[PDB]
C-alpha cells in the first residue's frame, strides 16, 4: 500500500471459463464492453480487511524422478548385512541392506515388490542398488 | 498300462484358487481405500 | 510375500502319504 | 499417407524396476495397428495432441530436430543437436520459412527472456531406426527414445523395441502444435503417431526389461 506507488496490483474480475488447477491467464480483450481485469484498492488503507496480503505456495512435486530439494539432514555412513531403520531420499523403511545383483536399468531409482512396497533402492551417494529384504 | 495316458483339474482348482485367494490378498496392500498412499510409511 | 503371510508345512510329509499308501497297497493285493 | 504395421511405440511407464512381473498400466501409449502419418518429405507442422510417437532412418543423419510451441511462435521448445551434444531452448521465436535448411543455429532465434535451456550428450547423434517418443504434462515433458538397427530403406519395420527414458526438462509450455527440422533433392524417413491414454499390460522378464506388451483395449483377446 506504500505512497510510493506500489498499489499497481490488480485481478481478473471476468472470465470466459473456470481457470484450470495451476493455469495462467495474461488476456486483456474486452469482456456491455467492459475491460476484465480490476484493481484492488490498496492506498495507505483500504477498507478494514482489504488490506494486500503477500502469498506464496509452495508446490512439492514428489514424481519419484531423482530428488533435487532436499532438507537439510545430513547423511550417515552404509550398513550391509544387518537390519537397519533407513530413509533413502525420504524413503523411510526398515530390513536388511544388501548389495544386489538385480541391476537396475541406468535411468532407474526404486525397485517395487507385488505390493508397493519397495524391494530395492539406489543409493543416492555410493550409486549401488542396495536389496531390501524385510 | 492306460492311467498313462489319462480328472486333474478339479483338483489344481484347489491349488489354483489358494494361489489366487494370497496373490489377491498381497495386491489389496497396493489399495489405497481413499488414503493419500498405500505406503503406510509415505503416511 | 513378506506381508506377513505364510505358508505351513503338513504335518504328514509326502513320503508319509506314500508309506500309508503302500501300506493300504500292500495290505490290499 | 499412412502405415499400419506396428506393435511397436511401449516405453517404460515408472521409473521404478520390477522384475518377473507382469503390471498393468494406464499411460499414454500408442495404440497397437494403429495409422501412423508417413512423410519423407518440406518441414511440414503437425498437431502434437496427448502426445506423439516420431521415428526416423536415412543415409548418413539428416534428422536435426524439433519444434514445438502453444501456437506456431508464446514459449516454443527447440531441440536441435550439433555432432555431439542436444541443445535445448524455451523461447518464442515469430515461427514464416520456419526451417534449419538453407535458406549452429538460425531461423530467427532470437531469445531475449526465455531460454531455460538444457544441453546433454544422449540424444539422436552418428550411431538406424531413430525411435522417440515426446510427452507434454503439467510440469513436465519426458522424452524417451531407443537407436533400434534395421535395414528397412524406409518402410516401417515390424518389431518390438521399449523406449527408455532420455531427459525431462519442466517447461511448463502446454504444447499444440509440433514440426520436425531437417537439413539440406534429398529425402529420408519419419513417422508420426498421437498416443493415446490406453491401459497396457507389461510383461518385465528377471532382467526387468518390457519383453512383451498387449494393448488391452486393442480387441477381445
Ligand atoms: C521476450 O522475448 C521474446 C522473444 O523470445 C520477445 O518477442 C518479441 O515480441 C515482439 C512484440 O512484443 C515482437 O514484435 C517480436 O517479433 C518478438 N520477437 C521474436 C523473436 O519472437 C518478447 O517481446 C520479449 N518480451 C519481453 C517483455 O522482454
Ligand atoms: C540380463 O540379460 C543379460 C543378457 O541376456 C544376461 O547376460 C547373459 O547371461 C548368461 C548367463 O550368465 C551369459 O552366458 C551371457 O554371456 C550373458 N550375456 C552378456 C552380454 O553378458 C543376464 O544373465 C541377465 N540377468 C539376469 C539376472 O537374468
Ligand atoms: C494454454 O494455451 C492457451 C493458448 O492456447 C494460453 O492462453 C494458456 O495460458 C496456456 N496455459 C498455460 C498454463 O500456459
Ligand atoms: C558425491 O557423490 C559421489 C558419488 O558420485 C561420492 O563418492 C562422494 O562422496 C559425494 N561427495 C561427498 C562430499 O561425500
Ligand atoms: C488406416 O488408414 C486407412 C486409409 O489409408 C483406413 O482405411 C484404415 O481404416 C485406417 N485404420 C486402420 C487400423 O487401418
Ligand atoms: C552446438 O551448437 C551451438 C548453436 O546451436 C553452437 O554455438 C556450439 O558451438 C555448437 N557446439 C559445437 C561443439 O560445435
Amino acid at each position: 500500500s506504500k505512497v510510493g506507488g506500489n498499489y499497481n496490483y490488480r485481478y481478473r474480475l471476468f472470465r470466459k471459463s473456470n481457470l484450470k488447477p495451476f493455469e495462467r491467464d495474461i488476456s486483456t480483450e474486452i469482456y456491455n464492453c467492459y475491460f476484465p481485469l480490476q484493481s484492488y484498492g490498496f492506498q495507505p488503507t483500504n477498507g478494514v480487511g482489504y488490506q494486500p496480503y503477500r502469498v506464496v505456495v509452495l508446490s512439492f512435486e514428489l514424481l519419484h524422478a531423482p530428488a533435487t530439494v532436499c532438507g537439510p539432514k545430513k547423511s550417515t555412513n552404509l550398513v550391509k548385512n544387518k537390519c537397519v531403520n533407513f530413509n533413502f531420499n525420504g524413503l523411510t523403511g526398515t530390513g536388511v541392506l544388501t548389495e544386489s545383483n538385480k541391476k537396475f536399468l541406468p535411468f532407474q531409482q526404486f525397485g517395487r515388490d507385488i505390493a508397493d512396497t519397495t524391494d530395492a533402492v539406489r543409493d543416492p551417494q555410493t550409486l549401488e542398488i542396495l536389496d531390501i529384504t524385510p | 498300462g492306460k492311467i498313462q495316458d489319462s480328472a486333474l483339474g478339479k483338483l489344481q482348482n484347489v491349488v489354483n484358487q489358494n494361489a489366487q485367494a494370497l496373490n489377491t490378498l498381497v495386491k489389496q496392500l497396493s489399495s489405497n481405500f481413499g488414503a493419500i498412499s498405500s505406503v503406510l510409511n509415505d503416511i | 510375500k513378506f506381508n506377513g503371510l505364510t505358508v505351513l508345512p503338513p504335518l504328514l510329509t509326502d513320503e508319509m502319504i506314500a508309506q500309508y499308501t503302500s501300506a493300504l497297497l500292500a495290505g490290499t493285493i | 499417407a499412412y502405415t499400419n504395421s506396428f506393435t511397436r511405440g511401449v516405453y517404460y511407464p515408472d521409473k521404478v524396476f520390477r522384475s518377473s512381473v507382469l503390471h498393468s498400466t494406464q499411460d499414454l501409449f500408442l495404440p497397437f495397428f494403429s495409422n501412423v502419418t508417413w512423410f519423407h518429405a518440406d518441414n511440414p507442422v503437425l498437431p502434437f495432441n496427448d502426445g506423439v510417437y516420431f521415428a526416423s532412418t536415412e543415409k548418413s543423419n539428416i534428422i536435426r530436430g524439433w519444434i514445438f510451441g502453444t501456437t506456431l511462435d508464446t514459449q516454443s521448445l527447440l531441440i536441435v543437436n550439433n555432432a555431439t551434444n542436444v541443445v535445448i531452448k524455451v523461447c518464442e521465436f515469430q515461427f514464416n520459412d520456419p526451417f534449419l535448411d538453407v535458406y549452429e543455429s538460425g531461423v530467427y532465434s532470437s531469445a531475449n527472456n526465455c531460454t531455460f535451456e538444457y544441453v546433454s550428450q544422449p540424444f539422436l547423434m552418428d550411431l538406424n531406426l531413430r525411435e522417440f517418443v515426446f510427452k507434454n504434462i503439467d510440469g513436465y515433458f519426458k522424452i524417451y527414445s531407443k537407436h533400434t538397427p534395421i535395414n528397412l530403406v524406409r518402410d516401417l519395420p515390424q518389431g518390438f523395441s521399449v523406449l527408455e527414458p532420455l531427459v525431462d526438462l519442466p517447461i511448463g509450455i502446454n504444447i499444440t502444435r509440433f514440426q520436425t527440422l531437417l537439413a539440406l533433392a534429398g529425402a529420408a524417413a519419419y513417422y508420426v503417431g498421437y498416443l493415446q491414454p490406453r491401459t497396457f499390460l507389461l510383461k518385465y522378464n528377471e532382467n526387468g526389461t518390457i519383453t512383451d506388451a498387449v494393448d488391452c483395449a486393442l480387441d477381445p483377446l
